[PDB]
RNA sequence: AUUCUGUGAUACCUAGGGGACGGGUAAAGGCGAAGGCAAUCUUUUAUGUAAAAACUGACGUCGAAGGACGAAGGCAAAGGGAACAAAAAGGAUUAGAUACCCCAGUAGUCUUUGCAGACAAUUAUGAAUGCCAUAGGUUAGAUUUUUAAUUUAGUCUAUAAA
């Protein structure tokens, strides 16, 4: 799809940043067990995205 | 869907039959009489009414014809203005 | 700059494909868990044994025209939010 | 490329339709593909009674599968499906225009809505 | 149905049912309009003999022009009365 | 009291002749009540615009929609002309090819509308059945 | 007042046009046998 | 810079004709009739008039004189010109009385046009200086954006799925760079509000990476961002989090130029009966009786819903000229589609007798022969 | 339960009328030649009308106007009998059967391509 | 009339098998150098068109010959064979009837591999370049105050100068 490893990696790093769960705006009432779990759900959800996207953008899966 | 075309130049823009050539109003009545004879028989009594209606046709006068339709006169006025021209 | 615009447009398409990757199946574990959940004999309100039973019919033209001619009335609320969000994402560049 | 396969299997036994989905699914994942969605439509009427493998079928168990795979993988799904005697009929299609913007808007298989394009 | 299966055949599509506001004579009229709109009678006449591709292409061109000429003629006839009404 | 029933018949009769649906805000003149305006010389219920562009969907990507196929075929399974659909030649070809694909793939009938759509339309209990005959 | 005079013209047309349908409708059947 | 001939044509009268405005919008996906067409919601062409000495000659200031049969005889000379010269070498014109006299009949009701209300009836004029404004400053905040009525951006709920995609692709997509600047100007207010609030005990306004982070912070609160996005694209408010965001903003002036009165809070001083309690009634025509179970009435040429309350229930061919009903026009407003909608209400009994008395239709006159 | 059928096959040279059971087994399969009409007299509109009246009459003898509660009329072909037989059912002969009709179908056979037809005739 | 049918036809059904063909959509529509190309999925192939930029920098047009492609029919080989149908033959019509019409019917049409090279293979108009005034349609885009105008490349209709 007219992509390259550079543009592809730049998009992944950009999507992970804008979708990164923002922690509590303060530390007073910051709930730990609810923030640490969102970090794993984002990390796990991120790894799944990199795997799926690496397979869709693969040039070996293209046509003529 | 496209719009109506612009007619090419014609020798004359007109309709063949300006006035509707209506049909004899009783040819339909006879068909009803002929329809009963096929289902109820000839010398039956059920068809005794339709036969009276058929006899009533010819005893009545023929309606007079309508005045001619002036459509063709107006079509000839706007021909060059409505089509691509007029053939010579 | 003209080639950057083509690169930024090519990037937004990958960010949208990144968000949509939540529901994809990439390993046999998710495949099995997905099939065992949706492929059962009493999933379509069993009674009913077809998607036509649970969901009446696939949306037709009449149903697509009534959404913009007949009603206009509250369904426009949920429709106004999804559109109000798309304008923000495509303008902000993010995925609000 | 993004493909979509509609499979119509014999009705009556749910274990059969589950074995075909897993067989065609594991074949896509092992070959390096990505399955985007698998919808389970139940058993309803066929376009007309069709006979296959010495049986007269009036209904069929539908199911749609949308996946990103290669040409070789796609041609093996069609070959394995067609070769199986439990499938009444199969329909395969290549979704989208082949571009990245249109290909990024294909998610879940719709029933009460359209494919935005 | 769950017990008996529907008879899915070309006649299934050309079927019209009798109901409260539609009697047998009403279903016949509806059947004739749909059979005419779908040009079932024309197909039976064209499928009686074989028409090689060139003759079919040239027959369509003659019929397609007469349809445009007739449609463009009705627009000029009615455009003439729109102007006559204005007094031109 | 039967004399009251015939009134309902005469009333609905005239209601059928008023071939117009009045709406709020619609301006009308003394001429909009004459026969020439109520007759409705327009013998066609033309469509406003190209729905394929207004709804913004790709037909080929929606071939699996059985209701969409039955909407663009006549009861006899014949694709509808652009006169009825009111589509542009480009969108007419996409919807025609969308019908041929569904029928060609063998997921939609070719001589009538989908069976599951006939089960819901009027005449449900009257659909032609197949007696086992044995 | 102009609407009144125009409404009447429609009433006469409707009254004369409905008689056409009811008459042509009843006469649709070939009940001319008078059994 | 222009020749004396070109200078005269500019200020000419025929050159001052307004362009033909688009017709009143209707259901986009709904079917319509293309051959025949009735009167429109509001006029789209200008109505023309002449002197009585010129009309007899057929001169209407147009290219050619109009035919006398179709333009003479009536009382009000009114004409609508569709093309000053068509391909038939004729001036395609029609009568303009369907709208010219609908305006005079409406203004005869002597009622203003109020802002749409929700259902404490408070009829507020639409010409108020606080609401009727179109010129706004970039500093214009959000709380005062609801008073406006003319927005540059479209109403997202009213667009079709196709028009919305074309909008996202050709209007908002190429405005990303401009929007980032719009944030920087806000940051100038964010760093100065906290840096200048203690001096009484501007910032660089140019950043690249700080903007990217500020937008992320707003992902937890989507409402504060929509107010920031809408303010930039100039979108009409949608939901309360007020100015009747149900059907959308009006496509025209709230009054539509049909009436310029600002209130109906006045009493009619009768010659013999002194001031009146309510405005004089107006006779309406019944259209489409209940037996849709809703009735329609024609008041001053406009169609409205019958009063909330027979003649409006069942059709009666015995009534001459149709069924007619005396009513009082309570409120008049202009919806978002350009239509003029009236909230008609049934008229009192004594009032209809007072009105009929002047015109000479009252059977028992309230004056002279009214002992009780 | 499926209704009875009143197939009416009519073409340029003859007309066939078949009354079948719900399972589509023929009860009365007659043609214009069954009434004695010879080679060319079978195409006449009048001969198709008598066949319709004859079949309707034979149904009464078999006591089918009481046995048949639901019936379907299937039309095939556009010959003279398509209109003739309809006026029999719609006329005074089908008075008893007209009330049991629930469907009106058309079974005219068309081919979407199909085998090649005869070559056009040169009559002149 | 020859012909089919009591060895049960036509008509109405059920269950299996086979071969080709391609209804609507469809249009003055499109595509290719031409011949020609119209059901559907996947795979695969060279041009062409629109708008913006960037790039090469005359790298272009025509083209005897050679080579390639080239409708239908036909030859050769191996398949296929439902339908249609030269031939051969029968029944009619006719002064006579090879014929036109009819009952039937083999090559052939279809598949694969070669041969063959003739066509009203036509726009009765070789290809290409520069240029000359308008109008009304239509096909695929582009721009816009996307209503409707403007514009690029096609195609057709009717005219001006000629
Ligand atoms: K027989
Ligand atoms: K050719
Ligand atoms: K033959
Ligand atoms: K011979
Ligand atoms: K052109
Ligand atoms: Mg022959
Ligand atoms: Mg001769
Ligand atoms: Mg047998
Ligand atoms: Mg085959
Ligand atoms: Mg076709
Ligand atoms: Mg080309
Ligand atoms: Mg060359
Ligand atoms: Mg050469
Ligand atoms: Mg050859
Ligand atoms: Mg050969
Ligand atoms: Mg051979
Ligand atoms: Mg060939
Ligand atoms: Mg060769
Ligand atoms: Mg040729
Ligand atoms: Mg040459
Ligand atoms: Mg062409």
């Amino acid at each position: 799809y007219l992509l390259n490893k550079d543009e592809f990696d730049s998009a992944i790093q950009y999507a992970e940043h804008i979708l990164k769960p923002i922690k509590a705006e303060d530390r007073l009432t910051a709930d730990p067990e609810k923030e640490d779990e969102e970090a794993r759900e984002h990390a796990a959800r991120h790894a799944k995205a990199v795997a799926a996207l690496e397979r869709i953008a693969k040039l070996e899966h293209g046509g003529a | 869907p496209n719009k109506p075309i612009r007619l090419p130049p014609l020798k004359q823009l007109r309709v063949r039959q300006a006035n509707k050539a209506e049909e004899n109003p009783c040819i339909a009545v006879m068909s009803s009489v002929l329809a009963c004879w096929a289902s109820a028989g000839y010398n039956s009594a059920g068809c005794a009414t339709v036969e009276n209606a058929l006899r009533a046709c010819m005893d009545a006068p023929k309606p007079a014809p309508k005045p001619n339709n002036t459509i063709n006169y107006h079509l000839s006025r706007f021909q060059e203005r409505l089509t691509q021209g007029k053939s010579k | 700059e003209k080639e950057a615009m083509k690169s930024e447009a090519r990037r937004d398409a990958v960010v949208q494909l990144y968000v949509a990757s939540k529901n994809f199946i990439v390993d046999e574990k998710e495949l099995e868990e997905h099939v065992n959940k949706h492929f059962t004999e009493k999933i379509h309100n069993a009674s009913g044994r077809s998607i036509w039973d649970s969901q009446k019919n696939p949306i037709s033209m009449r149903e697509l025209r009534n959404e913009f001619s007949g009603f206009n009335t509250t369904s426009a609320a949920v429709k106004t939010t999804v559109r109000q969000k798309n304008v923000a994402e495509e303008l902000t560049g993010g995925k609000l | 490329m993004l493909y979509e396969t509609i499979g119509i299997v014999r009705p009556g036994n749910i274990a059969e339709v589950k074995e075909l989905v897993l067989t065609a699914g594991k074949l896509i994942l092992n070959q390096g593909g990505v399955i985007r969605d698998i919808k389970n439509w139940g058993t309803f009427l066929l376009p007309r009674p069709i006979s296959t493998n010495q049986q007269r079928h009036n209904r069929g168990h539908y199911f749609v599968m949308r996946y990103d795979a290669s040409i070789a993988t796609h041609e093996e799904v069609r070959r394995t499906m067609k070769a199986d005697p439990r499938v009444i009929r199969t329909a395969n299609v290549k979704l989208g225009d082949g571009k990245l913007e249109t290909l990024s808007r294909f998610g879940a298989i719709p029933w009460r809505s359209l494919e935005e394009a | 149905q769950q017990e008996l299966n529907i008879r899915l055949r070309p006649s299934t599509g050309r079927t019209f049912y009798v109901s409260g506001h539609q009697d047998f004579a009403g279903a016949l009229k509806l059947l004739h309009r749909t059979v005419a709109a779908n040009k079932v009678k024309k197909d039976v006449r064209l499928q009686r003999f074989h028409e090689r591709p060139a003759l079919k292409r040239k027959r369509n061109l003659r019929e397609r022009w007469r349809a445009r000429f007739k449609e463009g003629f009705k627009a000029a006839v009615n455009r003439t009365f729109e102007l006559k009404n204005q007094g031109w | 009291v039967q004399e009251l029933l015939q009134s309902e018949v005469t009333s609905n009769n005239y209601m059928r002749m008023m071939r117009r649906r009045w709406n709020n805000g619609d301006v009308y003149a003394p001429r909009d009540l004459s026969p020439y305006e109520m007759k409705g010389r327009n013998g066609g219920w033309v469509e406003a615009a190209d729905v394929v562009d207004e709804l913004g969907f790709s037909p080929l990507d929606n071939y699996r929609n059985f209701s969409l196929i039955s909407d663009y075929i006549t009861p006899f399974g014949r694709i509808r002309h652009s006169k009825e659909t009111g589509l542009k030649p480009v969108n007419q070809r996409k919807i025609a090819k969308m019908v041929r694909r569904a029928i060609g793939l063998g997921i939609h009938p070719s001589v009538h509308k989908h069976p599951e759509i006939l089960k819901n339309s009027n005449g449900r209990h009257l659909l032609p059945l197949v007696v086992p005959k044995g | 007042e102009l609407e009144n005079k125009t409404y009447e013209s429609w009433k006469k047309w409707a009254t004369t046009e409905i008689a056409r349908q009811e008459s042509a409708r009843a006469s649709m059947y070939t009940n001319v046998v008078d059994n | 810079g222009v020749s004396p001939g070109g200078a005269l044509l500019r200020t000419s009268r025929m050159f001052s004709l307004p362009p033909v405005i688009p017709p009143p919008p209707g259901n986009k996906l709904q079917m319509i009739s293309e051959r025949a067409s009735a009167t429109e919601a509001y006029p789209t062409h200008q109505v023309l008039t002449t002197f009585e000495s010129s009309r007899s000659r057929g001169d209407w200031g147009l290219k050619r004189p109009l035919p006398l049969k179709s333009t003479t005889g009536t009382t009000y000379p009114m004409v609508k010109v569709k093309e000053m010269d068509s391909l038939e070498q004729i001036t395609d014109f029609t009568s303009g009385t369907q709208h010219g006299l609908t305006l005079k009949k409406f203004q005869a009701l002597n009622i203003p046009i109020s802002t749409p209300s929700e259902i404490r009836p408070v009829q507020r004029s639409v010409f108020e200086a606080d609401t009727d404004v179109t010129a706004f400053s970039p500093d214009e905040q959000i709380q005062e954006a609801e008073k406006r009525w003319k927005f540059s951006g479209p109403w997202l709920a009213g667009m079709t799925p196709g028009e919305f995609k074309e909008y996202l692709a050709k209007t908002v997509r190429p405005k990303r760079a401009e929007f980032r600047k719009f944030i920087q100007k806000k940051i100038a207010a964010q760093k100065t509000e906290a840096a200048n609030r203690e001096l009484q005990e501007k910032p660089e306004s140019i950043t690249d990476d700080e903007v990217t982070e500020y937008l992320r912070r707003l992902r937890n609160d989507n409402q504060v961002l929509y107010d920031l996005v809408g303010q930039f694209l100039d979108l009409a408010p949608l939901k309360p989090p007020s100015p009747y965001g149900g059907r959308g903003p009006p496509i025209t002036h709230p009054s539509a130029g049909i009436s310029y009165l600002r209130t109906a809070a006045y009493l009619n001083n009768h010659p013999i009966y002194g001031p009146q309690k309510s405005h004089p009634p107006v006779q309406a025509r019944v259209l489409k009786p209940r037996r849709g179970n809703d009735a329609k009435i024609g008041v001053a040429g406009f169609v409205a819903d019958g009063p909330l309350g027979s003649v409006m229930d069942k059709f009666d061919p015995s009534i001459e000229g149709g069924a007619k009903l005396w009513v009082n026009v309570d409120k008049a407003t202009v919806d978002s589609t350009g239509r003029v909608q009236l909230t008609v209400s049934d008229a009192k009994a004594t009032d209809v007798l007072i009105a009929k008395e002047l015109i000479g239709d009252a059977r028992e006159p309230i004056f002279g022969s009214a002992p009780k | 339960d499926e209704p009875y059928h009143f197939h009416i096959y009519s073409h340029k040279h003859n007309t066939h009328i078949t009354v079948t059971k719900p399972n589509r087994d023929a009860l009365i399969s007659l043609s214009c030649g069954n009434l004695g009409f010879k080679k060319s007299n079978r195409k006449h509109y009048d001969s198709a009308y008598q066949l319709g009246a004859y079949v309707v009459d034979k149904m009464h003898q078999m006591n089918l106007h009481n046995k048949i509660k639901k019936m379907e009329v299937v039309l095939r072909g556009f010959g003279p009998g398509r209109e003739a037989v309809i006026k029999v059912l719609l006329g005074n002969e089908g008075r008893m059967l007209r009330s049991s009709i629930v469907r009106v179908s058309d079974a005219t056979r068309l081919k979407f391509g199909g085998t090649r037809s005869k070559k056009p005739r040169r009559l002149g």
